[PDB]
């Protein structure tokens, strides 16, 4: 059947799966167990399952991805949590040297099928250390895999389908998603899942296949490479433009669906790339340098992006810096100029 | 066959909702039982010290043992001064959170003796590298409450132009170090300072600080290490509430050892002191401030006391841990505990107590009155969004030129 | 005057003149002291200066980093050192969470005038951990600073720029150029600086500015944006495709040269970004972005980046890795096609 | 005026080139000295043996004390066995490397008693997590040579298709998990290892890996907490042979402190013990074992021994240390003294000993035969350049699809 979840449901949900499909899979990090997490994700996991699969860390990033990559090497299939992803740092060595080469330098006697959930995105007056988009710093390492969801259904499916791939997976979640969807207007009062289109979710088993994007508003005017909350802000901000922009929402960052990206920017002529992420070698550089690679004849304009400054993430200033339906809204028309 | 299935272990605090905690695991001593090691003495000579508890204020308020000694009255009165501040300055806190005048917030009931107590017994030169728990440090030093509050609105007068999230503070002159929402980054670096103050044949010394749950975090152990190597005058700070958000501190490593038995490990003297004496808390901090000045290393404090309010103003702790839990621990309440020694050695009395209350409450609101004057979340009066781009560089570089100018 | 000297020499003297200069510069790191590095770059400076000026440090980079954070704090300079870039990763959190974004949290009570050397860069049979090129791991990063040099005198002139620079700084050092100029390729027999342009060091203090490129091949037909190793192999390879392509050493990674970059190109009409890093959200996808942005009408052909594959950095298959001569050439080739 | 200039303190090994070492820092215990505790022993009661050596043999080759029990001669002779093929094995691989026939070695010169005694003590599926320095344990597990030297020549014989630096093995059938260049990462990896095989119920235990120099690293004490929060069946083993390249072991902390200290302050079972006594380690690691797969908890150990030969084929000792140095060294030579052990009580002889010396020689000169037919440094026979691309995911995504076609 279904049932009408949140973000923090779905993802809960998916763990609840898992946890049941498969003897191996286990899920530890720090508050994870016995209070459910900071965000609640994993409500009743532990009373349901058990401490010894589900359970809460002590306060080591290192060593939870560290412990991970272990009981991978042994055969169990840990989804583990970082609180927030501003957090992740401490974990860079065992996640860039060890999970991600794991299998490589093996010849695949050792593999590590791990997932990382880290809660990511602003928008929340998180300040520095609460708001940070940092999925530049993974997209870069060969041998791993980025995803992110921006709605319940897709949040519960990739994540299933993440959990099962063999290759390390960096799951992060939008918490600005959590519990609805945000659009970038803080003026008008959000409102929650149930009252939005995706939040129909199955209660069972199911996926959403990676490496595959997805065309949230279809356009003909402009391609709009985007993911996470910016998904609604290039929805709101496309309906207040005018202009016809095809929004697409990667889902899965990198390894990422090139076709369709390509399809889309091929069609159209020009595109805007958008994201929360800091401007300079963000992964919008990588989105532009592929289309640039291979969308060059058909592009009829210079290949915009619209991104947070390159600047640490502010308290006061949170509007100011957070790419909103407005300064997407320019971009949308500044494409579209002769 | 032969072995038995092996377990995997998880620790849980005997403490849940809708029960009663078993304050047992708190290896504990008797006031004065503990014994005042020299400021010389060798870091495996104090391995006895990290089981114990150095504590002077018995059950009814006398002063035991020979921690006592030394202790000037008007020190005390400053302590309790610090205390109540703090503790004041915290519940108005709170309130403006909920108000929805400040963002964020985070207390430190029950733990303004530790902060405000080292802060006491240290100059104001000697930096101290805070968590975002030591505000009884900025208030022993009597920093301007405006200023404090200003950062915790992010006004127009905020003195981190609103880059920081609220109790982020930094204040320089105060010898309190940037915090960092990031765990445990402060506790090496603190150990660096150190050494720099050592590299210059200074004599200002580094006070460091971390909690519980953050031992676990991999720069706890670079600063010991660091620390050690180089005989660094640090101060290590082991803040043990017991907590860490929803986590026991046995999830953090607790269980049948104590926080300042790692320092012995690492070849660093180590004392485990009650949290919530004030007179321990000083005469702790004084010797180990004393055996750094003199250049005979490092010194690690665990300091065992309990974290009595929420986590944060986002945090309910009542759905982990007993909600009366703070009723039965059994080292009390910090300002409790100073307050009747206080007025039994005829320093203190309910009348000072009442007015000295009375005054705080006043300050608070002054300043609080004072800095909305500047801005608050509902204004939009806050610092500009072209100071967004200053000081990323210590010259505004030109993508961010291009950047501000786009705005 | 003026003394010939190797890279590793030229380094050396670096530190040599500036902890001379500065009673504030600190050197310290794994080996450094006594021993004078495994690559000899610091060799005689703890002699000269004495141990508490340089020191060896134990096993910890984010030890040695974050210790060096505090001493800045303080007031110190610290010179500190990473044996290789490949062992940075332990550092991550206290690089990123800590050392760049010092000043701006604490809106410049305190500041980081920090500068790491890490040896960067394969070609020597260095294999997954001694040779690979980790600078989008910096560039990214807002607050900090990442140069590159490719020669002694560039070598010298850059590290003393760097340390006195009160902005923190990623120094990386090709320790393929350590010896010497290497084109790519290792049928020819490599040989030492001495023999070669760029070897004569000014014995005294000097600086290379930061921010600044520098053509190293004059040309018109393709702009050629590189640093490092690669610096070499474009003259090379430009010399055996023929073509006249423009070699431009960025030198400063980021922030770098924009106008120097943006002029080449607006002449040319077309460039080729060659880099040791791999692929994907390496450095040569902001590169390929920004001249997107400023040459897009100018620009006669896609954007080209010839760079090490999207792989951990193999052993036996080095030089099937490693951009050389004929595979940057046959780049230089494909873009002047029409 | 009233305090000293602040000094910074920087370790210095005794012994450099031209000098002698004064070996005294080596807290140092004679043979049989040290008890041996009962298997569940708590951590606490532990501290005392974390600052002694636990030895059996003493300078006559005579086994002595309680360590001396349940001692089969068989597993002797397989240990001297294993230390010889390990030693032999080492000096051929030098040569090699200086003939141009490898790119890089390390030997474990003097070290050869610690693997090999500890592997011998588990069980084949007990996973162990190596450095680059326990191929003794591949010895005393009998793996191939022939593939080892081929990993070592990156041939196209090589199990790891050439894409790993020489030595960085990986056995998972021998139950030797694959070598990184990072160091210390192993010792978490191994906790976890532990901790999966026991929230599965199993009784296979984890042997952890790690040098003195890499104790410094953050990872050490990361798996120090884990194992201790989990209560992991974990062997933890510190492998302190003096010297982490050109730095003396008093730089990564050692200066008046042991390793094995240091499991006892984060509450694990520690022991610290002659590396070169091979009955000891047999006799410690069986120990360790037999606590772990009884699910009593994990053990530190620390293996006090000496790197008798350079760093790295890329090193030079004699320019940091004198070059007399492993002539002095207290525990003298694994290898020497199981020999006159061995010899003493009947069950060894200079016979067996040359003929033993002889076969591996022989053995080795085969392999590295075998192995040399299947390409080498010269010889452009090495992996495809196409398997590069492979492995780096399960299946080969489409951009290592579009690279690999490139090429």
């Amino acid at each position: 059947a279904t049932t009408t979840m949140t973000m923090i449901q779905a993802l809960r949900s998916a763990m609840d799966v898992m946890l049941e499909r498969d003897d191996n899979v286990v899920v530890y990090g720090q508050d994870v167990g016995y209070f459910g997490g900071v965000f609640r994700c994993t409500e009743g996991l532990q009373t349901k399952y058990g401490k010894s699969r589900v359970f809460d860390a002590p306060i080591s990033e290192s060593g939870i991805v560290g412990t991970a990559v272990g009981m991978g090497a042994y055969g169990l299939r840990p989804v583990v949590e970082i609180q927030f992803a501003d957090y992740f740092y401490p974990a860079s060595d065992q996640i860039v040297s060890e999970m991600a080469r794991l299998r490589y330098r093996s010849a695949g006697e050792f593999i590590a099928p791990l997932t990382l959930r880290m809660p990511c995105g602003g928008g929340i007056y998180g300040g520095q250390t609460h708001s940070q988009s940092p999925e530049a710093m993974f997209t870069q390492v060969c041998g791993l895999r980025t995803v992110m969801p921006s709605n319940p259904y897709d949040a519960k499916g990739l994540l299933i389908a993440s959990i099962e791939c063999d290759d390390p997976v960096i799951f992060l979640e939008p918490k600005r998603l959590y519990n609805g969807p945000f659009d970038g207007h803080h003026d008008r009062p959000v409102t929650p899942w149930s009252k939005h289109p995706h939040s129909a979710v199955p209660d069972g088993y199911y996926t959403v296949p990676l490496d595959k994007a997805a065309i949230t508003r279809p356009g003909n005017d402009v391609s709009v490479l985007t993911y996470g909350t910016t998904v609604y802000v290039a929805q709101v901000a496309a309906e207040e433009s005018g202009v016809d922009a095809e929004v697409i929402d990667l889902r899965s960052l990198w390894p990422l669906d090139l076709d369709t990206i390509v399809e889309s920017v091929k069609k159209t002529g020009r595109c805007v790339v958008v994201h929360e992420a800091t401007r300079t070698c963000g992964f919008g550089a990588e989105l532009v340098s592929l289309v640039q690679e291979h969308c060059f004849h058909h592009l009829e304009a210079p290949i915009e992006r619209v991104t947070g400054w390159d600047t640490p993430y502010p308290h006061a200033q949170e509007w100011a810096y957070f790419p909103g339906p407005s300064r997407v809204g320019a971009a949308l028309k500044k494409v579209m100029e002769v | 066959n032969e072995y038995a299935p092996l377990r995997l272990h998880v620790p849980e605090p005997t403490g849940r909702p809708g029960c009663q905690t078993d304050f047992s695991y708190l290896r504990l001593n008797d006031a004065g039982q503990a014994r005042k090691p020299p400021v010389d003495v060798d870091a495996a000579d104090t391995a006895d010290l990290s089981y114990s508890l150095v504590r002077v204020l018995d059950e009814q308020g006398d002063a035991q043992g020979p921690w006592a000694e030394d202790i000037d009255p008007q020190i005390l009165r400053q302590g309790m001064r610090a205390m109540l501040k703090t503790r004041i300055f915290d519940s108005r806190m709170v309130v403006a959170q909920r108000q929805k005048k400040m963002s964020f917030y985070m207390q430190s009931l029950g733990e303004e003796a530790i902060g405000s107590g080292q802060a006491l017994a240290l100059n104001r030169t000697d930096m101290c590298f805070p968590t975002y728990r030591q505000q009884s440090i900025l208030m022993a030093r009597d920093v301007s409450l405006v200023e404090m509050i200003c950062q915790l609105l992010s006004n127009e007068r905020d003195p981190l132009k609103g880059r920081q999230l609220p109790i982020m503070y930094s204040v320089r002159e105060a010898g309190f170090f940037t915090i960092s929402g990031n765990l445990a980054t402060q506790f090496v670096q603190a150990v660096g300072w150190a050494m720099a103050s050592a590299i210059k044949g200074d004599t200002k010394i580094a006070s460091a600080w971390i909690g519980d749950g953050a031992t676990a975090e991999s720069d706890f152990h670079t600063a010991l290490t660091f620390a050690h190597v180089y005989r660094a005058p640090v101060i290590l700070n082991v803040v043990n509430n017991q907590w860490a958000i929803s986590t026991f501190q046995a999830i953090a490593g607790g269980e049948s050892t104590t926080f300042a038995g790692r320092g012995v490990g690492c070849g660093i003297a180590s004392l485990r002191v009650d949290g919530n004496d004030f007179v321990a808390v000083y005469a702790a901090s004084r010797w180990a401030a004393e055996r750094a000045r003199r250049g005979l290393g490092p010194s690690l404090i665990e300091w065992v006391t309990y974290r009595a309010g929420p986590h944060s103003t986002s945090d309910d702790p009542s759905k982990y841990r007993p909600a009366d839990d703070w009723s039965h621990f059994p080292l009390g309440d910090p300002i409790a505990r100073l307050k009747q020694h206080l007025i039994k050695i005829g320093h203190w009395s309910e009348e000072e107590h009442q007015a000295t209350t009375a005054e705080f409450e006043a300050a608070v609101i002054a300043a609080q009155k004072e800095a909305e004057q500047y801005g608050t979340l509902a204004n939009g009066h806050i610092p500009s969004a072209a100071s967004m781009f200053e000081d990323v560089y210590k010259e505004m570089p030109d993508h961010l030129r291009r950047q501000r100018q786009e705005l």
